[PDB]
């Protein structure tokens, strides 16, 4: 410690701990003496530096602070910061950390404030040489790590940081902002940013992500594209690069409103396309939703090879993943152009082969039938629906369908829903259509109408590739001047195709769904089908839907129910977008009826999703308003008002649901509590609002894919025996369906308890009966994610009919909708050129440890399992590939995605 | 109201229904009950001086992660758990544990095998957690479990 | 419930002892038969500093005095001697020396005599003698 | 690092929940609705002013009960009986009326400080694969502990009863302690943890009541996993020999047999026992069907230690100097707690310096301190 003159190196380390005589007197006196001594100081600069390096290992603040205290003065006292500019500019190298020792390594608010400014200025000027960039570099990649630089070096980077952020907020902007007095433009600091970026990229990741977003421009991300794509293999592995790219997008979502967010995802797509994994390219291009990029990744495998090679099998798989099927239609027609075998390739791109593997899985699963049956009442109507509710997904129950007796013993609308549940027995299958034709060509038109709903459900398995399309059959029934037939026909068309876009389907629904001049309450089905068809792409928010909403208000305002169904359809049509939804929000609001305000608040949910942190408070101020106005005054109408109250509650939960999927993967945790307290607000406020909200609770859980499926629906159930409107129970089971007889062993009993136990009318009893069978399928036949799976961040297209039914009071008519249960996830099985219908092995991981990514990524440890497992849901979602050890290489990665597997054997 | 009220705070009652009148101007603390009844002071290092080497060894491992656990987190080190003081009795083994508690600003809780300190549980096989928990309430603390290892 | 009554009294003692300090009083005198009824805090200095032992062993000059004080009170005969009591046992308590002399004053009345004879005085020693094999005239460890 | 944005996002979800919660409580919790007002009114009309805590000894099925109050006198109390005649049971705390003592109501729950030791508030900051290594004898503890809670569906395909019980045994320091605490973070079901030196007491009669209790609480919450750490401690720890001894130890074991399986048919109590004195246990304890798959742990082998040592040095500062492979060479079938004490003592060398770099020198030096422990309670030098 104490001085021990310069007689050995050990004592020079101690000499500068008390007071250097090599930097304090000498340099100071020299500089304020002759101006030809700059040739002496340049050598004595080197002497100064060594002492920093040696004392850039000593923890204590005092013997770095005090030793260099009078040097901090010399910056302005003797060196003057600039005189003969290069020499005094180059003598800031040792003095710059001196400024930091009082800025950072001591707190005196007066000296910290003033020297923030000074550090920023002298850093800006001294990075023109790039020797300030070199000064940062030796602390970035330290000499021998110690406390000091672990706090000081953050301050260097923060000067540039703050500045770029300040350029958006202020109206003074870079050197006219005096919080830094440095410019972010030029070729003096802009070259300092780039030079810093290369250095901090090599070993770490520090200011690199942070520069991009503070500019706000996709130009910034493209500057990094160049540097990284060289660094992709040699300076660090591909994998590390992939983690860099996705970490930028997923992290900054609440910092990227819709117009910013898409612009950032384009560059990400380009970095992948530069890199080897075309498997990464497809996932991100679907996220953008641009048809062009889908074709581009497909072309990347197709164009190079003049043969079928792994490349064409892989292209077909990449498009197969989307059960929306927007990809499927696109890739089928590229293949005809290229011309190889048609028979295997088009099917494989389409959802046909997914029919095939469901059969392989069914054979293992088995079939179970446990339905009740008693004649003559709502208890008979319930029983016949129940049999299909137990046979959801492709199951074998041929014989039960063949007995047409019970079909006829249902009456009125009951017949329609009876044939509709028959369709779900062969959901996603080429059969069914044979038994259905019987009803379609015989007795009352009601069974003919229910047949069309069942056609849609069965046609989910094949509609892309243009083999057995539902349109071909279903067009005639729309022409037919009967309302039951036409409304049922177009509802099945939307299920059948999916979010797939086809000209004949999409354009069929444009004439009608602008023909809302006709007063018809079952013409809602027109917009509901249209919404499901349209979503899957970055929406243009087509104008036929916008206009037909206005026309319907004009014709009728004494039928609030029809316009309530239709309102939901508008908001879901727009979902899959947030840019264009800002536009239509303002439009709806131009025309103002209190009936119109219902449409506005639902549409606000879609508009702001991507942050939805402004959205949630919006749907709470709205709650305040009715009561607010009444006090202010003091110091036919029926339908419009009833609509007003109901929409507001639906919207609030609706907002929560879109947000938690698009941004978070773990805030799903927080989202439950809002609903408990939110329903509690209403419980102790409007009784009318309570009716909607009970149902909404069940679908909040289902949409977000909450993690605890055991405790929550059941805990709610006991309360909901007392509360009116038993459709709450149906929505709870949508969530619990998860994997069957994992959650659902509790479910049947619990829903059976309130149904058998209580009697409060025979209208209520039906809904309770149905709920139990919906939940269970034999041996966990399938799982439902509302998410696309490919992206858990994606929102569904076929699962939106589950989402749809909570804003409306329960009726037999809504009971017809519920026979549909699509949203399905495929069971992943490894594939080959000859088509293997089983898996080999997989790894699954319940708990990650990574918080540098929202979900982390499964490390190479997982619990190993064998063949023949459906995709595992929450509490099992991270899924790793086990195929490496058998001398096979996966071509199609896995994370918990819906995607099928394919492998290549050496 | 109940938010002005809390566990282990003495109130005033108007005793014909026991209707709460005021909070009391007192509050009991149970950790002081044990510390007092044992009755041990705290110290500085000028009441231990002479084994000054030992003061360095204990300052390193105990005091520095109280004042700055930040350094240990960067280091990635699981902080010291059990620290043995041992030697001939009366060599200031005890007074050094006192001296640190004043400087670390911990409650010096001398445990000695006694149960007179307790009158509400009365054994240490049902007061290990509760002992730890009181030092949690009144944190930080220095739990001087003196095991002589000749008792009985 | 019964033990928590015992303890609540002892706590008050300890606490009143703290208050008692730096006063011109003598802090409490107390005795105990044994040394295994103490609590660690009761024995601790600041409540109890001093530990005045009483040994039974005492030395040759002190057994003399203690026989000698109990002979000051009572009558003896010139035949009786207190110097024949040193040679016998060398670990007695002060109560047993007050005991033998009282026991010899009953044997004296069986003779019907008011002066203690040395016949009386040795017989009384022989009863309640509490013999040792560590004391003089009983040894081969020499 | 670079997780700032997601933590702000989580925080942002927290701001929104705190906000809407607070305002909802404040003034728009509107108790101007009659189903709130009228229910509390006539509920307070029979409900006290002083509520006279009592203790219910037993019930009679004529709408009466006998309470014994802790103040003293018993009473033969009535029951207002809007409180559900059959919902209250011996051991309840009941609210008596300040006038004629009637059961105004019933308190749902009450607790002991002796079950505070049992129950836990913790949420470990370690999750599994901070047990990285020994990764196939840990499929015997997440296929019979974790999995039937996660999927009973798999055990329904085969049918018959699902797994029950494990005993962990092996050398000390080979991870037994952290194994139990790592499945409890995954499963998220009531994790009870009780030390075996508290099951040994210096008072008799209360020994058995403690042991009987653990599983009665455990069954009472439908899922629970009971970690009995150190059931090797029941024959080596004992106080006095006139209220401890053979007798104390025999009884407690006897109790545990009834509890562990016996005839209780209590709730789910998956059991985890750590031990390395497995031959001081009964043959009706280590009997099958209370132990189903039992796990043996021995010291890792050379390539297993490489897995262990890389887990431990990821938390530390590194250099290119550091070489893990030669630290492995020196050790030969030692515990992973020894490896773990080298990395902990390596930063103690860095603490000693007050230099925040960790280097190959720091790991090798603490290696010698670790080997000083093994062979210097030894005094042979070379095997005599
Ligand atoms: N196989 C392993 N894989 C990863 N970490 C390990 C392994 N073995 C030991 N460790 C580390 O060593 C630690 C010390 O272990 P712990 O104290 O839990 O060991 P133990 O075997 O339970 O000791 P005891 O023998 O005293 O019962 C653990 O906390 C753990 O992080
Ligand atoms: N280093 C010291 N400085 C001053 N006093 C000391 C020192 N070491 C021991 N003592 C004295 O010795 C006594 C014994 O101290 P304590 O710490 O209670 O001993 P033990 O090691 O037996 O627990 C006290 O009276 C105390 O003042
Ligand atoms: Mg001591
Ligand atoms: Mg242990």
């Amino acid at each position: 410690m104490v001085d021990e003159s310069d007689k050995k190196q050990q004592t020079i380390d101690e000499q500068s701990q008390i007071s250097p005589e090599k930097q304090t007197p000498n340099k100071k006196d020299k500089k304020k003496e002759e101006e030809e001594q700059l040739s002496e100081e340049d050598a004595k600069l080197k002497t100064d530096l060594e002492l920093l390096v040696e004392r850039l290992k000593e923890d204590d603040s005092s013997l770095y602070e005090a030793s260099l205290n009078a040097l901090k003065e010399s910056i302005k006292n003797s060196t003057s910061s600039m005189t003969a500019v290069p020499k005094p500019l180059k003598f800031l190298r040792p003095t710059y950390p001196d400024l930091c020792s009082i800025y950072d390594k001591w707190t005196d608010p007066n000296l910290k404030s003033s020297l923030a400014d000074v550090l920023s200025i002298l850093a800006m000027t001294y990075s023109e040489n790039g020797k300030h960039d070199s000064l940062r570099y030796r602390l970035l990649s330290d000499v021998s790590d110690f406390e000091g630089w672990g706090h000081e070096y953050i301050r260097h980077l923060a000067l540039e940081i703050g500045e770029v952020y300040n350029d958006q907020v202020e109206k003074d902007a870079e050197d006219e902002t005096s919080s830094d007095g440095s410019k972010s433009d030029g070729s003096a600091a802009t070259s300092g940013f780039e030079f810093s970026k290369e250095d901090t990229l090599r070993l770490c990741l520090d200011i690199v992500p942070y520069f991009l977003k503070h500019n706000g421009e996709e130009d910034a991300v493209d500057l990094l594209l160049e540097i990284e794509s060289i660094d992709k293999l040699p300076q660090f592995v591909d994998e590390n690069t992939f983690q860099r790219v996705c970490q930028y997008m997923v992290a900054c979502v609440p910092l990227l409103p819709p117009p910013e967010d898409v612009a950032f995802l384009k560059t990400a797509y380009s970095i992948y396309l530069s890199q080897n994994e075309l498997t990464d390219a497809i996932a991100l291009a679907v996220r953008l939703g641009e048809e062009d990029m889908i074709r581009s990744v497909f072309d990347a495998t197709s164009d190079p090879v003049m043969h079928k090679q792994l490349a064409y099998i892989l292209a077909a798989q990449k498009t197969s993943f989307e059960y929306e099927g927007v990809q499927d239609i696109i890739g089928n027609g590229k293949l005809s152009e290229h011309f190889l075998y048609l028979a295997k390739e088009l099917n494989l791109t389409g959802p046909k082969v997914p029919e095939d593997i469901y059969k392989s899985h069914l054979d293992n699963s088995k079939s179970v039938f446990s339905s009740a049956g008693l004649d003559s009442a709502q208890q008979n109507l319930a029983s016949s629906f129940v049999n299909g509710f137990l046979n959801l997904g492709y199951c074998n129950d041929k014989l039960i369908v063949d007995n047409d007796n019970w079909v006829y013993k249902t009456k009125g609308d009951g017949m329609t829903s009876a044939v509709a549940s028959i369709g779900s027995i062969y959901q996603w299958n080429l059969d069914g259509l044979q038994q259905l034709d019987k009803y379609l060509y015989v007795d009352e038109p009601e069974v003919k109408a229910g047949a069309l709903l069942g056609i849609g459900i069965s046609a989910s398995g094949v509609h892309d590739g243009e083999v057995e399309p539902a349109l071909l059959l279903l067009q005639d029934y729309v022409t037919n001047p009967d309302t039951k037939i036409s409304s049922a026909a177009i509802l099945g068309l939307g299920i059948a195709f999916a979010g797939s876009k086809n000209d004949e389907v999409l354009g069929l629904l444009l004439p009608i769904a602008a023909s809302t001049d006709l007063p018809i309450e079952t013409a809602a089905m027109a917009s509901l089908a249209l919404a499901h068809v349209f979503v899957g792409t970055c929406n243009g928010d087509i104008t036929t839907s916008i206009m037909d909403n206005f026309l319907e208000r004009t014709a009728i305002e004494l039928k609030t129910d029809w316009v309530r169904f239709l309102a939901l359809a508008l908001g879901i049509l727009y979902m899959g977008q947030g840019e264009q939804v800002d536009d239509v929000l303002e439009t709806i609001s131009a025309i103002e009826h209190p009936m119109t305000s219902a449409i506005e608040v639902l549409v606000g949910s879609c508009a702001y999703t991507g942050t939805g942190d402004v959205l949630l408070i919006q749907d709470l101020l709205h709650r305040l308003t009715p009561k607010n106005v009444k006090g202010e005054e003091d110091a036919e109408i029926k339908s419009e008002e009833k609509k007003g109250k109901s929409s507001d509650k639906d919207a609030t939960t609706d907002g929560k649901n879109d947000d938690e999927e698009e941004e978070k993967e773990a805030g799903i945790v927080d989202e439950l509590a809002y609903a408990v307290l939110g329903i509690a607000l209403i419980a102790l406020g409007e009784d009318i609002g309570k009716e909607m909200s009970l149902r909404h609770f069940g679908h909040l859980m289902h949409y977000g894919n909450e993690h605890i499926r055991r405790m929550v629906p059941l805990a709610m159930g006991i309360v909901s025996v007392s509360d009116p409107q038993m459709k709450v129970f149906d929505t709870l089971t949508r969530f619990s369906h998860d994997a069957d007889l994992e959650v659902s062993m509790n479910s049947i009993f619990a829903m059976g308890l309130c149904g058998a136990g209580t009697n409060n009318a025979r209208l209520a009893q039906l809904l309770r009966q149905l709920a139990s069978y919906y939940s269970r399928e034999q041996d966990a036949l399938f799982i439902t994610r509302l998410a696309q799976g490919l992206l858990h961040l994606g929102k569904g297209t076929m699962t939106m009919d589950v989402f749809n039914d909570a804003h409306v009071l329960n009726k037999v008519t809504l009971a017809s909708i519920l026979t549909t249960a699509v949203g399905l996830v495929s069971p992943s099985f490894m594939l080959k050129h000859h088509q293997l219908f089983y898996m080999l092995n997989a790894g699954i991981r319940p708990k990650f440890i990574l918080a540098l990514n929202d979900e982390g990524e499964p490390i190479k440890v997982n619990v190993r399992v064998g063949q023949a497992v459906e995709t595992v849901g929450q509490a099992g979602r991270p899924k790793k590939i086990t195929g490496w050890i058998t001398q096979s290489t996966p071509v199609l990665l896995n994370h918990g995605e819906r995607a099928e597997l394919e492998t290549d054997e050496y | 109201n109940v938010k002005d009220l809390k566990a282990s705070q003495r109130v005033c009652l108007r005793s014909d229904s026991y209707m709460l009148h005021k909070v009391l101007e007192n509050k009991a603390d149970p950790l002081v009950s044990l510390m007092m009844v044992e009755k041990v002071p705290d110290s500085t290092y000028d009441m231990v001086g002479g084994l000054t080497k030992q003061i360095k060894e204990i300052k390193e491992v105990i005091e520095l992660p109280v004042k700055h656990p930040e350094l240990f987190e960067s280091l990635g080190i699981a902080q010291p758990k059990g620290v043995i003081l041992y030697g001939p009795p009366g060599t200031g083994k005890t007074l050094l544990a006192r001296a640190v508690a004043h400087h670390t600003d911990c409650k010096f809780i001398r445990v000695s095998g006694a149960e007179l300190v307790q009158k509400y549980i009365g054994e240490g096989s049902r007061m290990v957690r509760e002992l730890f928990v009181m030092a949690r309430e009144h944190a930080p603390s220095i739990i001087f479990m003196d095991e002589i290892d000749s008792i009985g | 419930g019964s033990d928590r009554e015992v303890q609540r009294i002892l706590i008050e003692l300890l606490t009143q002892m703290d208050g008692f300090d730096q006063s011109t009083n003598v802090k409490v005198i107390m005795a105990t038969n044994r040394a295994d009824t103490l609590d660690p805090a009761l024995l601790r200095p600041g409540r109890l500093d001093r530990k005045i032992e009483f040994p039974s062993l005492r030395d040759r000059r002190e057994r003399r005095l203690i026989f000698g004080t109990i002979a000051s009170k009572m009558s003896l005969a010139p035949e009786a001697d207190l110097d024949s009591l040193i040679i016998r046992n060398d670990s007695l308590s002060g109560a047993v020396i007050a005991a033998i002399m009282q026991e010899a004053g009953l044997r004296a009345v069986r003779k019907n005599r008011y002066v203690i004879l040395q016949s009386d005085l040795e017989e009384a020693y022989a009863t309640q003698v509490k013999t040792d094999n560590t004391v003089d005239k009983f040894d081969f460890y020499k | 690092r670079c997780k700032l944005k997601l933590l702000r996002m989580e925080r942002i979800k927290d701001h929104l929940l705190l906000e809407e919660e607070f305002v909802s409580n404040s003034e728009i919790l509107k108790p101007f609705e009659k189903k709130q007002e009228e229910e509390k009114k006539q509920l307070e009309e029979i409900r006290g002013n002083p509520l006279s805590i009592g203790t219910l000894e037993e019930i009679i099925d004529d709408d009466h009960a006998i309470v014994t109050s802790p103040t003293m006198p018993d009473y033969y109390v009535s029951i207002l009986s809007f409180v559900d005649k059959e919902l209250l049971e011996p051991g309840c705390s009941v609210l008596l009326h300040h006038k004629t003592m009637s059961i105004v109501g019933v308190l749902q729950d009450d607790a002991d400080p002796m079950v505070s030791v049992m129950k836990m508030d913790k949420s470990p900051t370690e999750s599994y694969s901070d047990i990285g290594g020994l990764e196939s004898q840990i499929q015997e503890i997440k296929e019979s502990v974790e999995l039937p809670l996660t999927h009973p569906e798999l055990y329904e395909e085969m049918g018959i009863k699902p797994p029950k019980g494990v005993i962990l045994y092996g050398a000390p320091g080979t991870g037994k302690t952290l194994l139990a605490k790592a499945v409890a973070n995954q499963t998220s079901a009531t994790f009870l943890r009780i030390v075996g030196s508290e099951l040994i007491q210096k008072y008799l009669g209360d020994g058995p009541r403690l042991c009987r209790q653990i599983f009665k609480v455990a069954g009472e919450n439908a899922p629970s996993i009971v970690f009995i750490d150190e059931i090797d401690a029941i024959g080596t720890k004992r106080y006095d020999s006139n209220s401890g001894g053979e007798r104390e130890i025999q009884r407690t074991m006897l109790e545990l047999l009834n509890q562990l399986d016996g005839f209780d048919d209590r709730g789910d109590v998956k059991v985890i026992m750590a031990t390395n004195k497995i031959e001081t246990l009964d043959p009706a304890l280590i009997r099958p069907g209370r132990i189903d798959r039992k796990i043996l742990f021995e010291n890792p082998d050379l390539s297993t230690k490489k897995k262990i040592l890389g887990i431990h040095t990821s938390k530390m500062n590194l250099s290119e100097d550091v070489n893990l492979e030669t630290l492995v060479t020196t050790k030969d079938d030692l515990s992973g707690a020894d490896i773990q004490a080298m990395c902990t003592e390596a930063g103690l060398l860095a603490l000693r310096e007050r230099r925040m770099q960790v280097t190959a020198e720091d790991f090798k030096q603490a290696k010698e301190r670790v080997m000083k422990n093994k062979v210097e309670e030894n005094l042979e030098g070379l095997y005599l």
